[PDB]
């Protein structure tokens, strides 16, 4: 996250880290045994880490749970990142507490202008590398579709939304992918892609979660 | 085995600036220049933006 702030402890209890030796993507806990992340974050084996404050230290109050099933959207396109959503079933149910909690799926799509919270352990600099140990947060609004399409001509599908600032300076970045965009208590975006990070006229692009609630429910119901 | 930067979507600007659009996953790779790049797409974008021709020495971090 570039241009954000250090989240307060337990502020973002639904945030998870996806680990395959080291942190590589974020994700969001939606119920005791299911995590939502980005399809491009797919790996054959994944350890889900929950309740983490500092990803470099083991404080005893986190939970590490292996993925048992990893299901990428059937129409995911690895080249354009359309349908960039994936579900992870945990090997065992997480124990929910003050540090590990869930976020609601969206009851309706977010309108342009709605204020959201983006979080993650990704790069905090636009040029260069600097990875925080502590989870970063950023408040940013959903942009209009026309505004998003004009920033990335011919690259935005109906399953994508822009969230951020056209003036640059604040955005999600490498290491944030899969992470949440929560607006009014509902998960409306998945960190997906962009032209670099925090570049002018090039806000981040996020999977439009409100399009996928029926697929999520059907998949979960049967698995 | 090197790498294919075509695997990533690109867009041309008004003045001909080619921009490579990258996913935000942290999957570090080690360049032939000995520098660790955040992911392969970012190495691709660096080469395009700087005009270099760095390759991938190996999928991990240097
Ligand atoms: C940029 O223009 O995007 C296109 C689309 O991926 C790249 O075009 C392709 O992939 O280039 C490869 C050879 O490198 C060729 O085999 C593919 O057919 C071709 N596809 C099309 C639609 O032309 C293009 O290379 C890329 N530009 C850069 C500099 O990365």
């Amino acid at each position: 996250i570039v241009g954000g702030y250090t989240c307060a402890a337990n502020s973002i209890p639904y945030q998870v880290s996806l680990n395959s030796g080291s942190h590589f993507c974020g994700g969001s806990l939606i119920n005791s045994q299911w995590v939502v992340s980005a399809a491009h974050c797919y790996k054959s084996r994944i350890q889900v880490r929950l309740g983490e404050h500092n990803i470099d230290v083991l404080e005893g109050n986190e939970q590490f749970i292996n993925a048992a099933k990893i299901i990428t959207h059937p129409n995911f396109n690895g080249n354009t990142l359309d349908n960039d959503i994936m579900l992870i079933k945990l090997s065992s149910p997480a124990t929910l507490n003050s540090r590990v909690a869930t976020v609601s799926l969206p009851r309706s799509c977010a309108a342009a202008g709605t204020e959201c919270l983006i979080s993650g352990w990704g790069n905090t600099k636009s040029s260069g590398s600097s990875y925080p140990s502590l989870l970063q947060c950023l408040k940013a609004p959903v942009l209009s579709d026309s505004s998003c399409k004009s920033s990335y001509p011919g690259q935005i599908t109906g399953n994508m939304i822009c969230v951020g600032f056209l003036e640059g300076g604040k955005d999600s970045c490498q290491g944030d992918s899969g992470g949440p965009v929560v607006c009014n208590g509902q998960l409306q975006g998945i960190v997906s892609w962009g032209y670099g990070c925090a570049q002018k006229n090039k806000p981040g692009v996020y999977t439009k979660v409100c399009n996928y609630v029926n697929w999520i429910q059907q998949t979960i119901a049967a698995n | 085995v090197p790498m294919d930067c075509s695997r990533y979507p690109n867009t041309t600007s008004e003045e001909g600036k080619v921009m490579i659009l990258c996913n935000k996953a942290l999957n570090p790779v080690c360049g032939t220049d000995g520098v660790t790049y955040d992911n392969e797409c970012v190495l691709c974008a660096h080469n395009l933006e700087q005009g270099t021709s760095v390759g991938k020495k190996h999928d991990g971090e240097c």
